[PDB]
RNA sequence: CUGACUGGGGCCUGUAGAGCACUGAUAGGGCUAGGGGGCCCACCAGCCUACCAAACCCUGUCAAACUCCGAAGGGUCCCAGGUGGAGCCUGGGAGUGAGGGCGCGAGCGAUAACGUCCGCGUCCGAGCGCGGGAACAACCGAGACCGCCAGCUAAGGCCCCCAAGUCUGGGCUAAGUGGUAAAGGAUGUGGCGCCGCGAAGACAGCCAGGAGGUUGGCUUAGAAGCAGCCAUCCUUUAAAGAGUGCGUAAUAGCUCACUGGUCGAGUGGCGCCGCGCCGAAAAUGAUCGGGGCUUAAGCCCAGCGCCGAAGCUGCGGGUCUGGG
RNA sequence: CGCCUCCUAAAAGGUAACGGAGGCGCCCAAAGGUCCCCUCAGGCGGGACGGAAAUCCGCCGGAGAGCGCAAGGGUAGAAGG
RNA sequence: CGAUCAACGGAUAAAAGUUACCCCGGGGAUAACAGGCUGAUCUCCCCCGAGCGUCCACAGCGGCGGGGAGGUUUGGCACCUCGAUGUCGGCUCGUCGCAUCCUGGGGCUGAAGAAGGUCCCAAGGGUUGGGCUGUUCGCCCAUUAAAGCGGCACGCGAGCUG
RNA sequence: UCCCCCGUGCCCAUAGCGGCGUGGAACCACCCGUUCCCAUUCCGAACACGGAAGUGAAACGCGCCAGCGCCGAUGGUACUGGGCGGGCGACCGCCUGGGAGAGUAGGUCGGUGCGGGGGA
């Protein structure tokens, strides 16, 4: 008697980093996610691991379009 | 469900509002060509230019570049420079093709 | 017939408090008005054995009105089968759409021969005029043998009535009874291991 | 007796076992119904007990409807291990019942048949139950 | 107004942030009596930690 | 002044619950490919099926690794309260890196363990200091600087051991239940509710009547209401089931059901609630902590009063910190 | 025994057990960049060989297909062809 | 560029076994005995009433299921004890429980009688000698009213045996 | 400032599917051609050019209809932050604050910005 699981992966932290009204650099990361679960909006870059970042100085907001998906954007200053 | 045409359009549209620009949007009918530069941050046309509105004539590529350069026209005078071609579902190619090279002539830039 | 009930409005009141206290509370609408209400429990449930939603009740108010209604939906309190609040739906001048019990008239064969009626469809929704409700709707069943079926479209519908619900909708059967006979070879018979849907590289 | 043909996973959590039946609380198919006055994990030998005693009163006529059903696995570690291993190996299926469910309805059949069929049955199920008989309420859920 | 606050029931045993809450009222002992003003962050500790304490309105 | 905590505001979330639209499970029914089987055939198509049954549909459900939904909460940021043995920064010194009980949420285990493993919280640890809990680290109460032959309380208590009510009003319990247990059983008791039947005289008793077809059969070998199911029809009735059970080898043999005379007022059955009864067997001597308690000294409801700690107060003192 | 994906995980993050299930230790010179163009599975109907399924025509079909491989997230207003 | 340094933060460039001949330091942080908690398993008792018993559910029985009690079994757990809680069987000596083996009292019986079965009350007393085996247990011989089953650290090694 | 149409956005189905109707002066489409630019893994179907005889048949635009689709109260309930009780347990309740999902009533055959072209 012995068992064939016992495995499971490390925690990869996924999720938003900042939320709306929240002051951000030029730089900051947004979101962390697997594939485009928010899309980059307004000033707003993705890496290839669809992280989302500022792309200016400013401040987030996020903005939710129906069918159009979820937008982060940052509305410079 | 969605065309070839519509999603063409759209695929084309999306990368050129993504840039940020003003953007010079262009509709050939069968017999017309006519052009906006739109505002997309406003939602807002900034000036236009139609082989309709200009009562032109007769080869439609011919009447393609004189909308351009009409559309430049008025275009710089309201200080308008820069701006990205949207050639929605068309080829850029003939009377497009030739409305872009006629708002260049014109002196906008792109 | 056509039964009466008392009713009364309620404004605060708690609903637990009222239950406690034996009135039911519950709500009386319609496209024109909304009204918070209550009744008393027991006189309620007299009434609704009877009535159900398939008779019209008439709301003695004390404003004085009397308004028509039928009982639109009862909520029970899952744990200890008793209702906890009723919907009061005010008739108006409209067709309706609405449950009108089916007598099943006549016996079966399948039912001499041993079989059983499964009275699938004990009413049906129908839209018709208030001023036109039925007692009830009448469907021979004595042509079923085991195992036939009747349907809504061989429903005989009365005047001024039309069905809300499929023709291809079933509404009684004639089945097969339990059998002692059967419980030998059921009980004997070999029943497989479940099988367990694949995951990964298996599918 | 009953158990699912087929699953997605072989052994399930526990779970808990609070509040009142989710639903399948009115009386749909039959007249006379049984219904669970405390919660248990009902099995699927017992559920066969109660039905088998069911057809048994009615010698032949009734019709029986059963409306739980054993889709739980149950496990348990072998005798005598030491617990760690892993999880122990399937043993039965059960069928989760919260107070109110209306587990098995009877039709078909006389009232005094039904009463007393539901009570026999009943004294096969590991829990309280009540009989009940179908009323305008149950019509109009 | 004001509100009176008195601390009536030990927090021993009750979750650190409702000591934190008493803590913010300035209630440290037993009987203890402040008069707070009374506005909306101060009532929110009162009410949370209203188990433990007696209110009275002031002034 | 930035802290814990709190107020307002924005954004993030996929749990409880629920749902079945997805993935799967699922009872029954409908509809209907596909098989099985029976008619009818090999000249290849038919037809019938109370058989197993796909997809679809309806009713009704199930799911940690399902979700069309979806809270309470939680997290974070902004503004504000918040001066606390708060917070932030640099540095010096550690110890710890065996935890444990309890509550709640899970997993594992057997809906076992004073079990095990996580999460949030608490307490013991280190509060084996104090009151209550008979006794008892972690349950209730409460954070012991010192002193007092002063006061008020907390949990818990107020018949005696034992401080304070043999306190007040309403109710239940007769089991010493209280003062350890389940399915299940029961004319226990009190109280509600719903049915039947009855002065067109019911129930009990003192009296009758219970009857033709017909010892009916799909019925073997007896099957005459009373060995299985797919029959309950009537004649005659004031009434009487092709019958409740006791009866036979099958009968016959009696009563009920059901109508008639006597009395003359209720009677029979179901269900619910409260408190009790049985179910209830273990090992040194018993016992609710003891004595002892019965319109309680038990239980439910509603009161007033007191007792009660190292908590709070009064009085005096010490030390540190802040302020004068 | 390292690494990935899901669950457990109590709707931020994190979270254990010899708890429940699966994968990795590669690959691709295009399976990479960019420009341009195109849109699926499946269902019914029609069509020689040709069938449940080869290719063709029609209608319906928002995504259930595809995306090298496990799972998950994502995705046709493309990441698919 | 050379790593299945995969025991995957990788001790060396380089490494398996055995000890009942054994030793030291520690641990009741951790097993084996006993106790404890638990009661799955075990023993016992009920609920249900299919069905058996010529007839007849309940004399005697009780399908499939369901609720419990006990704490003698086998285990789970790892809580005192590893600066020691001596461990099976026997002998000796008892003492307790009662779910009673006998004897006393009783109901039902498919109890004519005699003898039985089954349940109930009952723990006062009694409960044999022998062959086998270390055995407990068990089988066997010869008897008996009977040849009971359990607890007491699987009662009892500062009481013996070994 | 109103009506129609052509572009282009925004809200993200109350905007969709289906049935019916309607429009060609203008605009848009289909349309006529395939010399020319450009093009088909074949096809002027598409893309593209040059055109102006025809037709609103297709498409599109605008209306109407609630069969489907989509939206959806109020009421009550589930669940729950915090605070309390009960049960040997599985579990069950009270207080305060929050409060679904299903369902019922009902709603919907879109609303709106900018610029053009035409009309009153
Ligand atoms: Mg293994
Ligand atoms: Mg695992
Ligand atoms: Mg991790
Ligand atoms: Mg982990
Ligand atoms: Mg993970
Ligand atoms: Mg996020
Ligand atoms: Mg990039
Ligand atoms: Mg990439
Ligand atoms: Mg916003
Ligand atoms: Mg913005
Ligand atoms: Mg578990
Ligand atoms: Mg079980
Ligand atoms: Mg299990
Ligand atoms: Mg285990
Ligand atoms: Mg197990
Ligand atoms: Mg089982
Ligand atoms: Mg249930
Ligand atoms: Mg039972
Ligand atoms: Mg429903
Ligand atoms: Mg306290
Ligand atoms: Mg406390
Ligand atoms: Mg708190
Ligand atoms: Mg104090
Ligand atoms: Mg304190
Ligand atoms: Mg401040
Ligand atoms: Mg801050
Ligand atoms: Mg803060
Ligand atoms: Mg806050
Ligand atoms: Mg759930
Ligand atoms: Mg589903
Ligand atoms: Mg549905
Ligand atoms: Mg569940
Ligand atoms: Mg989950
Ligand atoms: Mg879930
Ligand atoms: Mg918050
Ligand atoms: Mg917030
Ligand atoms: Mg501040
Ligand atoms: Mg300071
Ligand atoms: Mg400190
Ligand atoms: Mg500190
Ligand atoms: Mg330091
Ligand atoms: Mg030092
Ligand atoms: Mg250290
Ligand atoms: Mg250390
Ligand atoms: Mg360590
Ligand atoms: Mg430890
Ligand atoms: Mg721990
Ligand atoms: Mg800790
Ligand atoms: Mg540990
Ligand atoms: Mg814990
Ligand atoms: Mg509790
Ligand atoms: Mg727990
Ligand atoms: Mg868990
Ligand atoms: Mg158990
Ligand atoms: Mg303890
Ligand atoms: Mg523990
Ligand atoms: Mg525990
Ligand atoms: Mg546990
Ligand atoms: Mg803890
Ligand atoms: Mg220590
Ligand atoms: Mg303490
Ligand atoms: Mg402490
Ligand atoms: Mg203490
Ligand atoms: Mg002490
Ligand atoms: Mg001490
Ligand atoms: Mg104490
Ligand atoms: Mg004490
Ligand atoms: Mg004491
Ligand atoms: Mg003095
Ligand atoms: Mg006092
Ligand atoms: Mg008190
Ligand atoms: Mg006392
Ligand atoms: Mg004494
Ligand atoms: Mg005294
Ligand atoms: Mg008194
Ligand atoms: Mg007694
Ligand atoms: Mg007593
Ligand atoms: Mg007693
Ligand atoms: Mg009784
Ligand atoms: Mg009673
Ligand atoms: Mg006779
Ligand atoms: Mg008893
Ligand atoms: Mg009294
Ligand atoms: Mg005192
Ligand atoms: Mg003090
Ligand atoms: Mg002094
Ligand atoms: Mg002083
Ligand atoms: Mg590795
Ligand atoms: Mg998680
Ligand atoms: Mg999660
Ligand atoms: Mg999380
Ligand atoms: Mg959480
Ligand atoms: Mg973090
Ligand atoms: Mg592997
Ligand atoms: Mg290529
Ligand atoms: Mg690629
Ligand atoms: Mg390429
Ligand atoms: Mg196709
Ligand atoms: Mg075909
Ligand atoms: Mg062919
Ligand atoms: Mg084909
Ligand atoms: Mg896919
Ligand atoms: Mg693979
Ligand atoms: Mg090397
Ligand atoms: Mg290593
Ligand atoms: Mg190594
Ligand atoms: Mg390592
Ligand atoms: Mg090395
Ligand atoms: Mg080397
Ligand atoms: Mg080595
Ligand atoms: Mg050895
Ligand atoms: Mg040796
Ligand atoms: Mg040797
Ligand atoms: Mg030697
Ligand atoms: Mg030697
Ligand atoms: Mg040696
Ligand atoms: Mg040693
Ligand atoms: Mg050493
Ligand atoms: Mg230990
Ligand atoms: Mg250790
Ligand atoms: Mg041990
Ligand atoms: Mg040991
Ligand atoms: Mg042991
Ligand atoms: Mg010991
Ligand atoms: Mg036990
Ligand atoms: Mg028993
Ligand atoms: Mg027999
Ligand atoms: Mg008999
Ligand atoms: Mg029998
Ligand atoms: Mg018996
Ligand atoms: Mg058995
Ligand atoms: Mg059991
Ligand atoms: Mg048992
Ligand atoms: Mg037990
Ligand atoms: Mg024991
Ligand atoms: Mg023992
Ligand atoms: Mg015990
Ligand atoms: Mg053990
Ligand atoms: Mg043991
Ligand atoms: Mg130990
Ligand atoms: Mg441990
Ligand atoms: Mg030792
Ligand atoms: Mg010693
Ligand atoms: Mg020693
Ligand atoms: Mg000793
Ligand atoms: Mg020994
Ligand atoms: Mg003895
Ligand atoms: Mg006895
Ligand atoms: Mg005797
Ligand atoms: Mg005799
Ligand atoms: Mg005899
Ligand atoms: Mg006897
Ligand atoms: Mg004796
Ligand atoms: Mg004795
Ligand atoms: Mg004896
Ligand atoms: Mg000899
Ligand atoms: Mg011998
Ligand atoms: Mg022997
Ligand atoms: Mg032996
Ligand atoms: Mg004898
Ligand atoms: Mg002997
Ligand atoms: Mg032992
Ligand atoms: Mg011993
Ligand atoms: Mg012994
Ligand atoms: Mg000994
Ligand atoms: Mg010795
Ligand atoms: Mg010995
Ligand atoms: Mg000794
Ligand atoms: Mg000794
Ligand atoms: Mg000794
Ligand atoms: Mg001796
Ligand atoms: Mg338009
Ligand atoms: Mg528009
Ligand atoms: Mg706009
Ligand atoms: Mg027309
Ligand atoms: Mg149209
Ligand atoms: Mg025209
Ligand atoms: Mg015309
Ligand atoms: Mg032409
Ligand atoms: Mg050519
Ligand atoms: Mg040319
Ligand atoms: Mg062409
Ligand atoms: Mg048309
Ligand atoms: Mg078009
Ligand atoms: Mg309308
Ligand atoms: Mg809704
Ligand atoms: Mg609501
Ligand atoms: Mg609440
Ligand atoms: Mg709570
Ligand atoms: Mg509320
Ligand atoms: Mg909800
Ligand atoms: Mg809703
Ligand atoms: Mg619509
Ligand atoms: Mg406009
Ligand atoms: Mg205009």
């Amino acid at each position: 008697g012995s068992t064939r699981n016992g495995r499971d992966s490390q925690a990869k932290r996924l999720g938003v980093k900042r939320y709306e009204g929240q002051v951000v650099r030029a730089g900051n990361i947004l979101v962390r996610q697997r594939g485009t679960r928010f899309k980059p909006g307004k000033n707003v870059g993705m890496g290839r691991d669809f992280t989302l970042f500022a792309l200016v100085d400013g401040v987030v907001e996020f903005q939710d379009r129906g069918r159009l998906g979820r937008y982060v954007h940052v509305r410079p200053l | 469900r969605l065309t070839a045409y519509e999603r063409r359009k759209f695929r084309v549209r999306n990368r050129i509002k993504r840039t940020g620009r003003l953007r010079l949007s262009v509709f050939r009918s069968l017999k017309h060509i006519y052009a906006q530069i739109i505002d997309d941050e406003k939602g807002v046309t900034l000036v236009s230019a139609s082989s309709l509105a200009l009562k032109l004539k007769g080869n439609k590529t011919e009447v393609a570049r004189q909308v351009g350069r009409a559309l430049a026209e008025k275009a710089l005078a309201l200080g308008i420079k820069q701006v990205a071609f949207d050639r929605g579902p068309y080829k850029y190619h003939g009377r497009v093709k030739a409305l872009a090279e006629g708002a260049r002539e014109g002196g906008l830039e792109f | 017939m056509e039964y009466r009930l008392k009713a009364y409005y309620r404004e605060g009141e708690k609903p637990s408090a009222l239950r406690r206290a034996g009135k039911l509370p519950g709500v009386m609408y319609n496209r024109h008005l909304n009204r918070k209400v209550y009744v008393d429990l027991v006189e309620f449930d007299k009434v609704f054995r009877q009535a159900s939603i398939h008779h019209v009740i008439v709301l003695e108010l004390p404003d004085g009105q009397s308004l028509p209604t039928l009982v639109r939906q009862v909520n029970l309190d899952k744990r200890r089968r008793r209702p906890e609040h009723v919907d009061f739906f005010v008739l108006s001048d409209e067709p309706v759409e609405m449950y009108v019990p089916l007598r099943f008239v006549g016996t079966p064969a399948g039912v001499r021969a041993g079989g059983v009626l499964q009275e699938i469809h004990r009413d049906i929704l129908v839209k018709v005029s208030p001023r036109n409700i039925p007692e009830f709707i009448e469907v021979d069943v004595s042509g079923l043998e085991i195992g036939d079926s009747l349907h809504a479209s061989d429903l005989k519908l009365p005047p001024g009535v039309e069905l809300a619900v499929s023709p291809e909708e079933t509404i009684a059967a004639v089945v097969p009874p339990e059998d002692v006979e059967k419980l030998a070879e059921e009980a004997a018979a070999e029943v497989a291991e479940p099988e367990v849907i694949k995951k990964g590289k298996e599918e | 007796m009953l158990m699912p043909r087929r699953m997605k996973y072989r052994k399930q959590q526990r779970g808990r076992l609070k509040g009142a039946t989710k639903g399948g609380d009115y009386v749909a198919f039959g007249d006379y119904g049984l219904v669970a006055l405390e919660p248990a994990w009902i099995t699927a030998q017992q559920i066969e007990a109660a039905r088998v005693a069911m057809v048994r009163h009615f010698r032949r006529g009734g019709k029986i409807f059963i409306r739980i059903f054993p889709d739980k696995p149950y496990t348990k570690k072998p005798l005598e291990v030491r617990m760690g291993k892993g999880k122990g190996n399937v043993e039965g299926y059960v069928a989760v019942v919260k107070p109110g469910r209306v587990m098995f309805e009877v039709a078909g059949v006389t009232e005094e048949q039904a009463m007393e069929a539901l009570r026999i049955a009943g004294h096969k199920l590991p829990i309280k139950t009540k009989i009940v008989r179908r009323d305008a309420y149950d019509e109009a859920q | 107004p004001r509100l009176k606050v008195k601390l009536v029931k030990s927090p021993i045993g009750y979750p650190k942030d409702q000591k934190a809450a008493l803590k913010a009222l300035g209630l440290r002992r037993l009987q203890q009596e402040r008069v707070l003003e009374d506005t909306p962050a101060i009532r929110g500790n009162v009410e949370k930690v209203a188990h433990l304490v007696r209110v009275e309105v002031v002034e």
